DNA sequence: CGGGCTCCTCTAGACTCGAC
DNA sequence: GTCGAGTCTAGAGGAGCC
């Protein structure tokens, strides 16, 4: 019988592989710790409920190298990196002569011997290396300089465009024009921007050299929280100062002066490379070179003074496998993705446009009122700057008809020439009234557009503009308590404020989607959408013109935030040569079409929990039908032939969570509440906890998810009532107090949860109850005492998360190396894992996945000695396997900039998300081909 | 009836108002244009070749007869299609047989109605059969772009997508008339139906390069009313003002005089400067019937006239010349040396 | 002969060749015109209107339609004449009841030969008849310098004086065919006898401010032909090189060609050129190429002032190939100063 | 007591630098 | 030698992600 059952009915992992994974020779709970089971769950109204059961799995896993779990997880990792930590201790045990004093003017790449002596190298060609990198940012994208620290010897980059002088180069780039590097390690600070100046980091085939980042070592060891940087940065200009002395900004300058503590690290003060040209670069060849060198010398000694820190409070060999894993992110692109930049920018400035006819009309059609002094006698422009200032002062015959236009024309000319009266300088509309010479460019910018272009519904004048009015109000801005309006007098709405003293009026603030403390900065945001469209904000042209301003803000919003990174995303286009054959042989490949990659800038390490962060690829927006230039993720495309298959973990936190409360309880699956509540329940079936909440309450499941989240991490009962009422305009405050009642004083449910998350939190050393990961060193007990109290009891969820993605990252690559998979790594958001995997292989890759699930769970269950794992939990939902990047398979990514959606504008199918018992009939169960 | 009367006041629109019925106006029963009419439809016209064909290097003029003769005696057109189509063999050999490239015209077309007179833009845009839809709805954007660019309220000009009775895929443009949504611009997807009941025989004389691959073309048929449009284009600019596009205003200046034979000369300075630059300018200095300031100025303002350039007494002084902008309604001291330049700017960055 | 053929295969006309005669070309009931010759009459066309309508405060534009209703069953126009006649009472409010004024336009009439259609720029000048033959001259030699202005060989547009039946003065501009000479434009002194047939009684409204007293002007009639205009120039202008003037040949530059990079720099220049005013033919599209003394001929029989060459040597130092049509000396030169140079090269011509 | 991140635009202040 | 136009930094508020 492969229907297995615990002692509190809960449906277990089948009896193949639980004999596979756990063997044999587990103890039994105790009576005692069943009694109190069950007690608790009679009491919370649970032990009653039945379940339908879950077909059963039978798997012929790949065989485990160790005695148990942890042991095989150990040798995995410790294969994976033998290299690279050897790499790295050479690193540790390098000595190199001081740096030369004469760097070579040469394109390539020069190996510096004793003394000085400058020898043309084509690669470094050594096992591990300290990277910088310097770009012209005035010029391109295209690396221009770098230098690079060997055991043996120096070396030093210089590229083409800084040697030679060109009229023009190609602005798009290639491997050519990329620096040659490449069992390798390379060591940089922020290594993700070096890595992504790398000639063969862009091909499609993976590679085996790893980058180590400073950056994230220094959060793994003594890192700091946003609040901490903040707090940090103003002592160096909350009763717990001890952690200063232990902690520094992700700054080179601070982290040098933390971890080694040596002379102050010198900055160029012109910056060059940022605000110069490439004739300067070219002039202060020497100067530039040699602060590249002392980065990387102050680079490699904070190497040297991290590496054994982060060895010792991060002993797992799976902490380090899986950060080496996560810097080789890799995003593929086309010709698309020039076509949805054009097309994104287009109807932005379409929209962009719309909007400013009207703003630019209602702005023309107010300047009247300055005649007759009629501004004092209206509500919303009667404290503007209407001022004028006066201007700076200091039948003819052919003979006949000729004779006539040369006289005009010398008449004209010579008044023409009392240029020199005037003064040089030109006075900006001297005519116009202030407020109106605020919002109109001058004539010598280049991108002069008539009128008053420089408007913007983000402006503090542009209500006043459009009489925008709230229940018959006229909006008013006081600069201590933002926007609001005034009532006539002398209502209850968000309280009254005598600050502004205006005569006879009252301030009351617009109602903050986050309580009365925050201040509204515009009325013009999501939140105030609906209440355009109810009727308490009115616009005084009234119709369409007013709603339409803010749909056009939310739909510009996000591009209008973004333009700037995804235009210039870095992408280098890979030529015919350089694609692999399966490519070019596959009938969807295009001879006229472009196949290049993205290579995300990834710190590995850039939070406290040890999270990963980009700038771009982490806070990419999902396609959605009112957003402009949405579909950001959908463009990253998948080559001819191959198939993005990932995947997206289920109720991770929940069940982190739940399982840590169960094994403090008691050594089974579903002891507490909270944890019965959370394996009770699929996704097909729509009865999850998220799906139950978003059932209960009337929000959509990815409220349900903040609600939830924000409920397990000390969110107070006022804030899940402005939630609530946010997310759900229906309910009124009485209302959705009632519900927040229903499920916070309703709880204890979690109450374990919460006594294991104190437990690890108040701890002198809190660890990671799976790899034993520390926490950093500015968060400890000792240096903290009670502050970052909610920081440190989510931290441990958190890092939990982060040690499951690592997890999965050398599970994935294990099974990828030991049955041959072509693929490899793509992209890991904070929870999802997408591999570019081809064609032939994407049934492979899922069931893959589907183990490495399965194994990280058992994973959990084992190092907390719960010694089973429940089949709810045991494998993913269903894995995507789709050309394109989306959140669904099924989504067509309808935009304002992608209105045909991808099947049409494009050429993108809709793939499919596969369960694990589609997945076995498909590849017959084995990961064999 | 207010835009109506200021058009026969300010000479966009000829005859009474027995002749100004609204349905005359549409359907082309009506008489000419007024001077200012003319003025604006050549802007529109103007306006739509640099957009349509300057700016493409596949997009062609073509010259297409009023009149069809033959097959019994010979009609007047009704459209520009016909013509434009009659020219695909010949007009394949400047493209050296590429697609996808176009064919325009502008010219007038006769209907019954009376034969009611439509001014039409026209644009046949031969494509292959593969990408036949991408390049309907980038037409389709693209020309609503158009129109609304040049409109105060964009909004007002629409789409809506459309089946012929043989099931091809096309798209209709509307402007919201005070009375109606009236058709203004039509994009057809027509096959090579057309074409090959045009040229019967082989099919080899229309093989257009997809590419590397032969195919006979998809004629994408592009029309539009410019009379319908230069009226649509009033009543979307309708202090009584006709915020007409810079682009789009039949007069540009109007230069007025406030020492009468210098400042004569000066003015004609100005004038012949301005023109020779590519600007047209009302004379408003030869006038005997001389009136207020305010009256020249809503004269000006129902005329759509940008700018208003004063020359007084103080200008022979030191050069500084008084200019009104229809907008603003404010007027800013400016040097004669710096008009020209001011002008081209604000016409051209508009 | 092989000028015609010439235009028919550098698409100045258009239709078969067998279509195209003199005599359909002299008619109006050719084919029609290839792009270059619309282009050439749009150049021809903006050239009158900036010699006429513009650069005078008395000249308007007509909209006649090309229908006339009512008892003559209407019929297609003849002449333009009859709208400027028909709008003269309108006008005369637009020029606040002053004197002279005038009604130019440029339009297709239809002529019966078969249907001949023909474009032509016609003139209404109303004048009193005290500077009646003064402004007639002025306008005879006006628009004599405006067609002797583009021609390489002005002693081919002739001028003479003719006398009608009714006994009027009147003037007939002609061009010098290489088959012999054809009426190319005519000038006519009708008169008020037209204005009075159209407006029977009620002399009142036709009066205008003749200084200080109230006169019905007379009507002169300058009516030309742009399409044998166009013929004349091109048979003016016409080693095969069509030598159009600068301001009305109707491509100005030719531009030719690492394919990428090379398209790339020509699609900027083509930009900058079309931003600028400058009509461009975008001869570096072609993938197909052919011999540099075949461009060459191609550019110049299709009346191209100058062929700008992009190679491999631009990205280096920005210097590209100028061909010249008129002196046939090649020039290298940056490519930033293309576009000054070619503006100065129109302007002083 | 939600947590951990990302970056933008706008406004104010400080500063400087040139023009008269 | 005073003062207005750039310049730069910073802080606030908004808005993407998990
Ligand atoms: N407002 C939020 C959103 C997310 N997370 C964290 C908790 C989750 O464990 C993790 C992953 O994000 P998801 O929203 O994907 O969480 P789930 O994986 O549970 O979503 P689902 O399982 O429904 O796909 O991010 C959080 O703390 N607070
Ligand atoms: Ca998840």
């Amino acid at each position: 019988g492969q229907l297995r059952h615990n002692p509190l009915d809960i449906q277990m992992l089948s009896r193949g592989l639980h004999e596979q994974i756990f063997g044999q020779g587990g103890e039994m709970p105790g009576e005692a710790a069943v009694r109190r089971s069950v007690e608790h769950l009679q009491k919370h109204g649970l032990w009653g409920q039945p379940a339908v059961p879950l077909p059963d799995v039978e798997l012929r896993l790949p065989p485990l190298y160790g005695d148990n779990l942890d042991q095989h997880f150990r040798l995995l990792a410790q294969k994976q990196s033998l290299p690279y930590l050897e790499a790295a201790n050479l690193l540790l045990q390098a000595q190199l002569p001081p740096k030369p004093p004469a760097w070579a003017w040469a394109e390539g790449w020069t190996r510096y011997g004793p003394e000085g002596e400058a020898v043309p190298v084509a690669i470094p060609e050594e096992r591990a290396l300290v990277f910088d990198v310097e770009v012209c940012l005035a010029e391109g994208t295209c690396p221009t300089l770098a230098v690079a620290i060997s055991p043996s010897a120096w070396y030093s980059w210089c590229s083409q465009r800084l040697v030679e002088e060109r009229y023009s180069w190609t602005s798009q780039l290639s491997p050519a024009d990329l620096i040659p590097l490449e069992e390798q390690l390379v060591v940089g600070h922020n290594v993700s921007f070096d890595r992504a100046h790398i000639r063969e980091q862009y091909l499609i085939q993976g590679s085996r050299m790893r980058f180590l980042d400073t950056m994230s070592m220094h959060m793994a060891i003594s890192g700091l929280s946003s609040f901490q940087r903040s707090l940090w940065i103003a002592a160096k200009q909350i009763s717990s100062w001890d952690w200063l002395d232990i902690s520094s900004v992700n700054s080179l300058a601070e982290v040098h002066r933390l971890y080694v503590g040596g002379p102050p690290l010198e900055k160029e003060p012109r910056e060059l490379f940022v605000k110069g040209t490439m004739k300067d670069i070219r002039e202060n060849f020497q100067d530039l070179m040699q602060y590249c060198a002392q980065d990387v010398w102050a680079t490699h000694e904070v190497f040297q003074q991290q590496l054994p820190l982060f060895l010792e409070r991060c002993p797992h060999p799976v902490t380090l496998a899986g950060m080496l894993e996560m810097g080789v992110s890799y995003l593929p692109v086309n010709q698309n993705w020039e076509r949805y930049l054009a097309e994104a920018q287009g109807t932005y400035e379409e929209l962009q446009r719309e909007m400013k006819k009207s703003l630019m009309d209602l702005t023309n059609d107010a300047c009247q009122l300055l005649s007759g002094e009629r501004y004092k006698e209206d509500p919303w422009l009667w404290d503007l700057e209407w001022d004028l200032q006066e201007f700076k002062q200091k039948p003819c015959s052919e003979e006949e008809e000729f004779q006539q236009d040369v006289m005009a024309r010398a008449c004209l000319q010579k008044l023409k020439g009392t240029t020199e009266l005037l003064p040089k300088r030109p006075q900006h509309l001297p005519g116009h009234p202030g407020w109106y010479r605020k919002l109109c460019p001058r004539l010598d910018d280049p991108a002069w557009t008539p009128g008053p272009s420089l408007l913007s519904l983000q402006m503090r004048v542009t209500p006043k503009l459009m009489a925008l009015t709230w229940d018959g109000f006229p909006l008013h801005y006081s600069e201590r308590h933002g926007w609001g309006y005034l009532v006539p007098g002398r209502h209850h709405g968000n309280g009254p404020y005598n600050d502004v003293d205006i005569p006879g009026c009252w301030f009351f603030k617009l109602p903050h989607k986050d309580g009365n403390s925050c201040n509204v900065g515009s009325p013009f945001a999501k939140d105030f959408l609906p209440k355009m469209e109810d009727g308490t904000l009115q616009a005084g042209p009234g119709g369409a013109s007013g709603p339409r301003a803010l749909e056009i803000n939310k739909m510009i919003s996000f591009w209008r935030n973004a333009h700037k990174r995804i235009s210039s995303q870095m992408v280098v286009w890979l030529p015919r040569s350089a694609l692999p054959r399966a490519v070019i042989r596959h009938p969807d490949y295009d001879e006229e079409g472009l196949y290049g990659a993205i290579l995300p800038q990834v710190v590995t390490a850039g939070t406290i929990t040890r999270r990963a962060v980009e700038p771009t690829w982490l806070t990419a927006s999902n396609a959605r039908p009112d957003r402009v230039g949405s579909e950001l993720k959908a463009m990253v495309q998948a080559p001819p032939g191959y198939t993005l298959v990932g995947a997206d973990v289920d109720s991770q936190e929940l069940w982190i969570a739940a399982v840590l409360g169960d094994a403090h309880f008691a050594g089974m699956h579903g002891c507490t509440a909270f944890g019965w509540m959370t394996l009770q329940g699929r996704k097909s079936r729509g009865t999850d906890l998220h799906s139950k909440t978003a059932t209960t309450v009337g929000i959509s499941r990815e409220h349900a998810k903040i609600f939830n989240y924000g409920r397990i991490y000390g969110a107070g009962q006022p804030f899940a009532e402005r939630l609530l009422m946010q997310f759900n305009h229906r309910l009124t405050q009485q209302e959705a107090a009632e519900k927040a009642q229903q499920m916070y004083a309703a709880t204890g449910t979690e109450s374990e949860m919460f006594n294991k998350l104190e437990s690890i939190a108040t701890s002198d050393i809190p660890r990671t109850p799976v790899l034993g990961c520390c926490i950093s060193r500015a968060l400890e007990p000792s240096a903290v005492q009670e502050e970052f109290m909610t920081s440190r009891v989510n931290w441990v969820v958190q890092s939990s998360a982060v040690d499951y993605l690592h997890l999965m990252l050398v599970a994935m690559k294990w099974l990828f190396e030991e049955f041959a998979i072509d693929g490899r790594f793509c992209i890991s958001i904070h929870d999802e894992v997408r591999y570019l995997v081809r064609e032939e292989d994407r049934y492979r890759a899922a069931l893959a996945l589907q183990i490495t699930n399965l194994l990280t769970r058992c994973m959990f269950a084992y190092k907390l000695g719960l010694n089973d794992l429940p089949q709810s939990v045991a494998f993913f939902s269903a894995v995507d396997i789709d050309r394109c990047l989306r959140k669904e398979v099924t989504m067509d990514c309808k935009t304002p900039s992608n209105p045909t959606g991808m099947e049409r504008r494009y050429g993108i199918p809709q793939g499919e998300a596969l369960d694990i018992y589609q997945i076995i009939e498909l590849t017959k169960g084995s990961l064999e081909k | 009836e207010a835009l109506l009367e200021i058009c026969q006041r300010r000479h966009f629109l000829s005859g009474s108002k027995q002749q100004l019925s609204r349905d005359s106006l549409l359907s082309g029963c009506h008489p000419g244009f007024g001077p200012l009419g003319v003025e604006l439809r050549k802007n529109l016209a103007a306006e739509w070749w640099t957009s349509v064909v300057v700016f493409r290097e596949q997009v062609f003029p073509v010259d297409a007869l009023h009149h069809k003769p033959g097959p019994t005696s010979g009609k007047l057109r009704e459209n520009l299609l016909h013509g434009a189509l009659e020219h695909y063999v010949n007009c394949l050999d400047l493209v050296n047989k590429r697609l996808p490239y176009g064919l325009a015209q502008i010219g007038v077309c006769f209907h019954p109605v009376s034969i009611g007179e439509k001014t039409e833009a026209s644009l046949v845009w031969f494509t292959p059969p593969r990408t036949s839809n991408q390049w309907l709805d980038f037409w389709l954007r693209h020309r609503l772009q158009w129109w609304r660019k040049f409109a105060m309220s964009p909004s007002n000009f629409s789409s809506s997508d459309c089946q012929d009775e043989e099931g091809r895929k096309g798209n209709k443009l509307y402007y919201n008339f005070p009375w109606g949504k009236e058709l203004i611009e039509t994009l057809w997807n027509l096959g090579d139906h057309e074409l090959l009941h045009m040229y019967p025989g082989n099919v080899s004389k229309l093989h257009g390069r997809d590419g590397r691959k032969n195919v006979v073309p998809c004629v994408l048929s592009v029309n539009g009313d410019l009379d319908r449009g230069m009226l649509a284009y009033l009543y979307d600019s309708f202090r009584k003002v006709l915020k007409l596009h810079p682009c789009l205003a039949p007069i540009k200046v109007a230069l007025d005089v406030g020492p009468t034979l210098e400042l004569r000369q000066v003015c004609q300075g100005l004038f012949n400067e301005l023109l020779e630059n590519g600007i047209s300018v009302w004379p408003g200095y030869l006038e005997t019937m001389q009136s207020s300031l305010e009256q020249l100025y809503s004269k000006y303002d129902e005329m759509s006239i940008l700018f208003t350039v004063l020359v007084t007494e103080t200008t022979l002084e030191n050069g500084l010349i008084h200019l009104r902008s229809r907008d603003t309604t404010m007027k800013e001291m400016m040097h004669i040396s710096k008009l020209k330049d001011f002008l081209i700017k604000y016409i051209s960055s508009a």
